[PDB]
């Protein structure tokens, strides 16, 4: 093979990033925090429901 | 015989490495001639003779005194007649397997 | 006679086995009888970890060591079926012809890499 | 040293609190506080799972003695608990809770994020946390409850795949990390995955040996990396490091020894542990192909990372700042006390390495010898996998040969790959060709000629 | 050195150094030849008996 | 050395002047600190835009490693045969025998010791003598493997006996 | 700026002699166990036979370079030598000649040639061909300009260590941009693009042939400054 | 880091060095050792150890675990 | 940068600028005749071994001429095979240090003999080979101080400092 | 480079470095004449359309030489 | 002394790119020559961060890339701000930087929001 797709820094960055598992989990946790604590709990829970 | 030691294993490995280096020098430089072939054969023969020599030297020097002492101890314990009868080809290996060693505590 | 049988061929009671502090792994196996004398000799004859890992004939505990070695070889060959395994590995054609083990030969595929 | 289920929970809580406080070394820095909070959340989740499992066990038996529970875990195997609309087996739920709690502590897929981010702690703190304790909690917890984990179908399917995947991921991540702390953490994650896979094998001795060897070697490597970072002014990335071998000979030699031992390299305790782990694999797994692939991939990845770290820190180009080297390169500092590290640290490292080697030798003598000197493992399920260690066939020999051949191919590739142009690039090719030819000649002569 | 099974796996089981007792020369004559033949037959029969025992010694423990 | 360096400047902990209103809509979403306050979570992979885009990119890149794993698995499966592993065959009454004994005991279906007429079934965690699920299938598979290994050993012994008898007969047949 | 003379117990230079095994230093003294001292002391080396063997073995004096300008032998009658490989070409030929022995030697010496193939196939496909095999394939060992056919006679290496010379149209030669041939041959240029000058690569357009010259190759000014080569 | 002034009024433990550390260490080691000995005695008062090697538990002794008699 | 080969000649009256004092003789036989030169050659056998087995391109210069008319060097070095004369482009020779020469060989060379002036390595980049003179030698002050050998005519910063680099 | 071997046949680098020497290299598989380079029948177009002057002339001369050889062999048929 | 809040604040990818190229999330506030100089300096730093320091360096390749970048930057600087070629060159340099976007970039302690920053609490004379 004359060209290796695994030789580019993009592949290197993706591998060193742990397959972006940290990014995915952090985005999901941020979405949960935004939707639950502020929106669902404090706003819909305390301001509205309570 | 005693087990082969670091010296013997290293001698064998060094002979193999010297042969490998000579073969690399030959093939890489394409220096293959009748004189080189004869020298390689002679080196292989000398290495084999020397490898047989260390085993002979070790075996002789170690075992021969130890073997003589062990035989002398067993000669007084069992007997030259028993030893010769064991050496006689007329002995039966079936009974020899069932024979008890008087110096075996078990 | 038996490979697992000790030189004196005596059976050790559960109380004696627990008194011998034999490992549960050894107790699981069928070679307890020979391991009892070897364990007794080793406890009675202390040897360092370097000594035991370095001694080839196990020092004084020699006959018990040989008996335990035979018993353990038999146990490990039977539990791994390594006998028929090596037999079929030596010659797949001969094992299939002789019908040594129908179950072993029926799924015997040496593999292309391992000399086809 | 837990003796009761309350003691285990107290120990887990204490370990969590100690990790939370230790990670917060620079309390004035709020950046590390985020990692500390993430670690605290993970520990709290693990503690909650453990508390739920302990509550279920107590509701089942009303006995907090761990020894009695292990001696009585086989009693209620044929039972179920009506949770919501489902009815799962009694052992299944407790085993799942214990396995999840261990995976939270012993870094696994989805729960290993806090392990890499935990590098904000000091060098000795990271050495202690990563090598054992926080990393060894899961293995110790699983081993303590060995009989309970024996009869769990969920554990049976979960442990092998999870362990292999985690080991492979950790190895691949360590193969791409330039930061010494990050590379070490990823290698530790790979080692934890391998230890979990070994726990799935059902043989405790291999797990214990792997734990001891991995902990000792990781501690040594972490100490060396911390010393290098201290010389580099708290810089952990190897991309801005180079030429430190001349600055720190002791550190270079210790790092070489530690990387040789830890990376699973052939002809060492790591090689023995890898062979033992590969011996005891069972072939009844539904996902056997992926499991085997992940195990091989995670086994092969350590050497590349170790060699890369060693060469970059010690024998690469001067990628470090001119200040780091030149400031200590002044002629005035030349005296009988010149040293880039501390003599006390170097002596501690040497003594720890010697003691670890002696202890590993003693453990191998007690376990790996012909006579099993191990005490009773309190396990009633003994596999026949020890037969292969005592007497295997030529098939396992050829498999191990294939693995060693992959390792040798990787070593050759890392030895001669010309990633950059050089004055000896052609000379490197000539050297590699000469090595191949000499190796072929030696293989021919040593086995057939003599 | 003490664990060359790793070398026996990847590089195979190479040629070992010449290990022999060479002690049968203690005596001389056709008796020595008969003893050597008996020893060779004993080694072959030991291999055969080991095969037979390892094949039949599976039912010793029940 | 060589320069009387002053005390550590107070600028090492600069004071942050909040230029934007910390709206209650982001309560606890930013870690507040008098020097260098930060966001609650860190996304060092900001090159990836969104969680869906990041997941798509990660799944696209992981295909090469998945294919490498598949190649390794194929190279192993096309060059190896199934091994002979299982529970210790000499011990059938341990982890294996105890399971069948407990399944044949069913002591959790007996009457109360004091005549309370309440059995193990009268519980949220109630005994069930006919589960036949979970680890029971794995136990059955292990028992089948042990039986197959024992049958293989017995067949090997029988075949060796047959070979020895045939050799004896052929040696006797020649006369 | 050392102050070692001020203090007595300070480490001395004579003490720092064990560091020579790892730190390169200019020669200060020759050791008793030094190879040079062993050679210059033993009267066995003073024998005439040893000197004769030393003068008449190993490398010969004839093949050693003696000028900054060299002229290789003539491939044809009216051709003009332009470029020639000096050491890289020899090393490539030696590497390609390894398969002339190892492939038969392994075939006659490996218990599992099938295993050897199953191992080496990815090594060639993923690691070796892009490193050595394809580099030697694109390597131009010798290049001369035949004026009669107005062509280029180029001799290059072949898989089993062979030599092969072909004539290509000068009008079919085009300058290959490294950027134009960067990505499609990335790994080839990454792992083994070090030995050839990416700033000077030619291409015969007739069959899509890529011609690469060594960065350390020897170029003749007379051939370069010819009407055929502009 | 280069040491910087700290408030003398602040009860901080930042790089605090005591000249009389030897006597304080000796005093905090000795009574602690005595307390540790007392606690060790208290803990060893109630201990359980596995039976000695070569000693088998005869089931007729009360030391063997008992069953609740209905 | 480019290895363009151009034919050169000899001035026919080259100025002898340096001749090794110890290595005085017609060739190998003459050196064998002299006892001290024989010991020096025995020490230089490690240099020959390094050049051949360790693949170190290097020459032990024993004599030299300079042809400023052809801008050429006419050195005459010694090796295990005998005396070899070398013609070098004056633009193809550059100074180099002992550490650079030693590290030029990736393998570890043998113990050095004292007969080498470590500070005066001379690299022929066109041939890419190092050269070391003899410590015991006579150098012509006028021969070296000719206008052709001036650093202004020879020393180029790029070739001198960065052409030979090992990473 | 060689042990216990004579380098009598090897060409001296002193002779090699001289411009205008009578050194000629004979290499294996060296095609010094493109006789078959431009030989092609059943062309989709004309030979002049497919081939240029040089190749066309070389191929024409090769065909003429082949025909001459065949005719010379035909005198003893 | 740049505030290394690249991964410390919830900034978008465009914000990160703007901070990398011109140092400001609103590079439109920068002038023509100022923006060109900032882009050239950032590109040089990022190139040295991958070709002068990294896994395996090549000095000649680094020098060649530096010469090419210098030629491009001179062309951009001598061009008009309201030129398609200048905007294209700016886009090319930004895309080159984005391709070199390393999440685990080395942050020097001299940065305001650095990893080693905030290690100690300095007490004032008050
Ligand atoms: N209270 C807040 N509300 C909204 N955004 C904020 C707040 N505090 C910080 N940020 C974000 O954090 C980043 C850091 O801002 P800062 O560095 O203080 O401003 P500047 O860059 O002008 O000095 C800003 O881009 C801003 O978007």
């Amino acid at each position: 093979m004359l060209k290796n797709k695994l030789i580019k820094f993009k592949f290197f960055r993706f591998v060193q990033s742990g397959f972006y598992v940290d990014f995915i989990f952090k985005k999901f946790s941020e979405m949960f925090i935004r939707n639950i604590f502020i929106y669902s709990s404090i706003f819909f829970g305390e301001k509205f429901m309570i | 015989p005693l087990p082969l030691g670091i010296l013997t294993y290293g001698l064998k490995y060094a002979f193999a490495g010297v042969d490998a280096a000579l073969l690399t020098y030959f093939w890489r430089n394409w220096n293959f001639n009748v004189r080189t072939i004869g020298l390689l054969g002679g080196l292989v023969g000398i290495q084999m003779a020397t490898l047989h020599i260390p085993n002979l030297v070790n075996e002789v020097v170690i075992q021969t005194p130890r073997r003589r002492a062990l035989a002398k101890k067993y000669i007084s314990a069992y007997g030259p007649q028993f030893f010769h009868d064991i050496v006689n080809p007329k002995y039966d290996i079936e009974h020899l397997r069932h024979l008890q060693n008087k110096l075996n505590p078990y | 006679g038996a490979w697992n049988e000790n030189q004196q061929h005596y059976k050790y009671s559960k109380e004696e086995i627990e008194a011998y502090q034999v490992p549960m792994r050894i107790k699981a196996g069928p070679c307890v009888d020979t391991y009892i004398p070897l364990k007794k000799c080793f406890q009675e004859n202390p040897t360092s970890f370097a000594a035991k890992m370095l001694d080839g004939r196990k020092g004084k505990c020699a006959k018990e060591f040989k008996y335990y070695n035979t018993c353990l070889n038999h146990w490990q060959t039977y539990e791994n079926n390594s006998h028929v395994t090596n037999a079929y590995w030596a010659d797949t054609s001969k094992a299939n012809a002789d019908g040594i083990s129908n179950t072993y030969g029926g799924s015997f595929r040496k593999g292309l890499a391992w000399l086809n | 040293s837990s003796g009761n289920f309350i003691v285990l929970f107290l120990g887990w809580e204490l370990i969590g609190l100690t990790s939370f406080f230790l990670i917060n070394f620079w309390s004035t820095r709020v950046g590390t506080l985020k990692a500390a909070f993430k670690a605290f959340s993970f520990n709290k989740l693990s503690d909650l799972f453990l508390f739920f499992a302990i509550l279920i066990i107590f509701s089942t038996t009303y006995n907090l003695d761990i020894l009695s529970f292990n001696n009585q875990i086989y009693l209620y195997e044929s039972y179920n608990i009506d949770m919501f609309y489902w009815s799962i087996n009694l052992i299944e739920i407790i085993s799942f809770f214990f396995i999840s709690c261990a995976f939270i502590k012993s870094a696994q897929f989805g729960a290993h994020i806090w392990l890499p981010d935990s590098m904000e702690a000091p060098v000795p703190a990271s050495a202690l946390i990563h090598s054992a304790t926080l990393v060894s909690a899961g293995i110790y917890l699983l081993l303590r409850l060995s009989p309970l984990f024996e009869l769990s179908k969920y554990a049976y399917f979960i442990l092998p795949l999870i362990g292999s995947v985690t080991a492979f991921y950790g190895g691949l991540v360590s193969a791409f990390q330039s930061d010494t702390k990050k590379t070490l953490a990823y290698s530790t994650i790979s080692h934890c995955g391998f230890l979990m896979v070994s726990y799935s094998t059902g043989v405790l001795e291999f797990v214990i040996l792997y734990l001891y060897v991995h902990g000792f070697f990781k501690a040594a490597t972490f100490l060396c990396v911390g010393n290098v970072n201290r010389f580099n002014r708290n810089i952990q990335d190897f991309k801005r490091m180079g030429g430190f071998y001349k600055y720190l000979p002791f550190e270079c030699l210790a790092s070489f020894v530690c990387m040789i031992n830890l990376s699973g390299l052939p002809l060492t305790l790591g090689f023995y542990i890898k062979h033992l782990l590969f011996i005891g694999l069972v072939e009844s797994y539904t996902l056997y192909p992926l499991i085997f692939s992940s195990l091989i991939l995670g086994a092969i990845a350590g050497v590349f990372y170790s060699y890369r770290l060693f060469y970059s820190i010690f024998f690469d180009t001067k990628k470090g700042k001119k200040a780091i080297y030149l400031q200590a390169s002044r002629i005035i500092l030349n005296s009988k006390f010149y040293s880039n590290t501390s003599l006390a640290s170097n002596l501690s490292i040497t003594f720890l390495v010697l003691i670890s080697y002696t202890v590993i030798l003693y453990l191998y003598c007690t376990t790996l010898n012909n006579y099993y000197s191990l005490s009773d493992l309190k396990s009633i399920y003994i596999n026949n996998a020890y037969s292969y260690f005592y007497k295997p066939d030529y098939n396992f020999l050829n498999a191990v040969s294939i693995l060693n051949w992959f390792v040798i191919i990787l070593l050759i590739s890392v030895i001669y790959l010309n990633w950059r142009w050089s004055y000896y690039y052609t000379k490197s090719i000539d050297s590699l060709s000469k090595f191949i030819l000499f190796s072929f000649f030696f293989f021919i002569f040593s086995k057939y000629i003599l | 050195y003490l664990e060359p099974s790793y070398f026996h796996e990847t590089f195979g089981h190479m040629s070992q150094p010449p290990k022999y007792d060479l002690i049968d020369s203690n005596i001389n004559g056709v008796e020595k030849k008969l003893n050597k033949q008996i020893l060779h037959r004993e080694h072959n029969e030991h291999k055969l008996d080991g095969f037979v025992s390892m094949f039949k010694g599976s039912d010793v423990a029940k | 050395h060589g320069w009387d360096r002053p005390d550590v400047p107070l600028s090492f902990n600069p004071l942050y002047v909040h230029k934007r209103e910390l709206s209650i809509f982001d309560t606890n979403m930013w870690m507040y600190d008098q020097v260098y306050p930060e966001y609650v979570i860190s996304y060092n992979e900001i090159h990836l835009v969104d969680q869906w885009k990041g997941l798509k990119e990660s799944f696209s890149q992981s295909a090469y490693w998945w294919a490498m794993m598949a190649m390794v698995f194929g190279f192993y499966f096309i060059n190896t045969t199934p091994r002979q592993l299982g529970i210790d065959t000499n011990d059938l009454k341990g982890f294996l025998g105890e399971y069948y004994g407990q399944y044949k005991k069913r002591s959790g279906i007996r009457s109360n010791f004091l005549g309370l007429d309440v059995t193990g079934e009268n519980s949220i965690i109630q005994p069930n003598y006919d589960r036949k699920n979970g680890i029971r299938d794995v136990i059955d598979s292990l028992n089948a493997d042990a039986g197959k290994r024992k049958l293989i050993n017995l067949e090997a012994k029988n075949f060796i006996e047959r070979v020895e008898k045939e050799c004896e007969q052929r040696i006797l047949k020649k006369g | 700026g050392d102050i070692r003379h001020k203090f007595s117990n300070e480490i001395t230079d004579d003490d720092y002699d064990y560091q020579r095994a790892m730190h390169v230093k200019p020669p200060k003294e020759e050791s008793l166990f030094q190879l040079t001292n062993i050679l210059s002391s033993v009267p066995v080396f003073k024998t005439r036979f040893f000197l004769d063997f030393i003068a008449r073995n190993l490398d010969t004096n004839s093949a050693v370079s003696t000028s900054d300008f060299v002229a290789p032998p003539r491939v044809h009658e009216n051709s003009f030598f332009v470029y020639h490989s000096r050491e890289l070409g020899n090393v490539i030929r030696k590497y390609r000649s390894l398969e002339s022995i190892v492939l038969p030697g392994a075939l006659l010496t490996f218990t599992y040639p099938l295993f050897a193939a199953f191992v080496a196939i990815p090594s060639y496909y993923f690691m070796f061909n892009a490193k050595i095999y394809e580099m030697s394939r694109r390597f131009v060992v010798r290049m001369d300009v035949l004026p009669h056919l107005e062509m280029i006679s180029v001799q290059r290496i072949g898989a089993f260590g062979i030599l092969y010379t072909k004539l290509h149209r000068i009008q079919d030669l085009e300058y290959v941009p490294f950027d134009q041939v960067k990505e499609q041959e990335n790994y080839l240029w990454a792992i083994g693009g070090h030995g050839v000058d990416n700033q000077l690569i030619f291409k015969d357009r007739s069959t899509g042939e890529f011609f690469y010259f060594e960065r350390q190759g020897v170029w003749d000014a007379k051939g370069l400054n010819h009407p055929l080569l502009n | 880091f280069q040491k910087y002034p700290i408030p003398r009024y602040l009860h901080v433990g930042q790089w605090i060095v005591n000249k009389n550390w030897k006597w304080n260490t000796f005093h905090m080691f000795f009574p602690t050792a005595i307390l540790c000995f007392m606690v060790w005695r208290n803990s060893m008062i109630s201990t359980a150890k596995p039976p000695n090697y070569g000693e088998y538990v005869d089931p007729q002794s009360p030391v063997a675990p008992k069953a609740i008699k209905y | 940068y480019y290895n363009i080969m151009r034919q050169v000649s000899l001035d026919s009256n080259p100025i002898v600028l340096y001749q090794s004092s110890t290595f005085t003789g017609n060739g190998l036989q003459e050196f064998y005749e002299n006892a001290d030169a024989l010991t020096k050659y025995l020490k230089l056998v490690p240099f020959f071994l390094e050049k051949n087995l360790y693949d170190h391109p290097k020459q032990f210069v024993i004599k030299m001429e300079f042809h400023p008319q052809n801008k050429v060097l006419s050195l005459d070095c010694l090796t295990h095979q005998g005396v070899l004369k070398k013609t070098v482009n004056l633009e193809n020779l550059i100074p180099v240090p002992y550490e650079d020469y030693v590290q030029f060989c990736r393998r570890k060379l043998f113990n050095a003999p004292l007969f080498l002036d470590t500070e005066m390595i001379y690299f022929n980049t066109f041939q890419n080979e190092f050269y070391v003179f003899d410590k015991n030698a006579k150098w012509n002050e006028e021969g070296i101080n000719h206008p052709e050998l001036d650093i202004s005519k020879l020393y180029n910063e790029k070739a001198w400092f960065d052409s030979l680099r090992i990473i | 480079s060689g042990l216990l071997r004579n380098f009598e046949k090897l060409v001296c680098q002193s002779q090699l470095s001289k411009a205008g020497h009578k050194l000629l290299l004979r290499s294996p598989n060296s095609t010094l004449h493109p006789t078959a380079f431009y030989y092609k029948r059943n062309s989709s177009q004309r030979l002049a359309n497919e081939m240029d002057v040089f190749q066309l002339g070389l191929a024409a001369a090769a065909l003429t030489r082949q025909a001459n050889n065949y005719a010379q062999l035909l005198d003893q048929v | 002394m740049s505030k290394a809040y690249y991964f410390v604040k919830n900034f978008s990818w465009a914000e990160v790119s703007n901070l990398l190229c011109y140092g400001t999330k609103y590079p439109t506030v920068l002038n023509h020559q100022q923006k060109v100089t900032r882009l050239y300096r950032a590109t040089l730093r990022r190139v040295y961060a991958h070709q002068v320091e990294g896994y395996k360096t090549d000095f000649k390749q680094y020098n060649e890339n530096i010469t090419d970048i210098g030629k491009d930057f001179n062309k951009m600087l001598a061009l008009k701000p309201e030129s398609l070629e200048l905007q294209a060159y700016f886009k090319k340099y930004e895309d080159l930087q984005e391709e070199l976007f390393d999440p685990a970039m080395i942050i020097d302690e001299s940065r305001p929001y650095a990893a080693s920053s905030g290690r100690y609490y300095i007490f004032d004379d008050y």
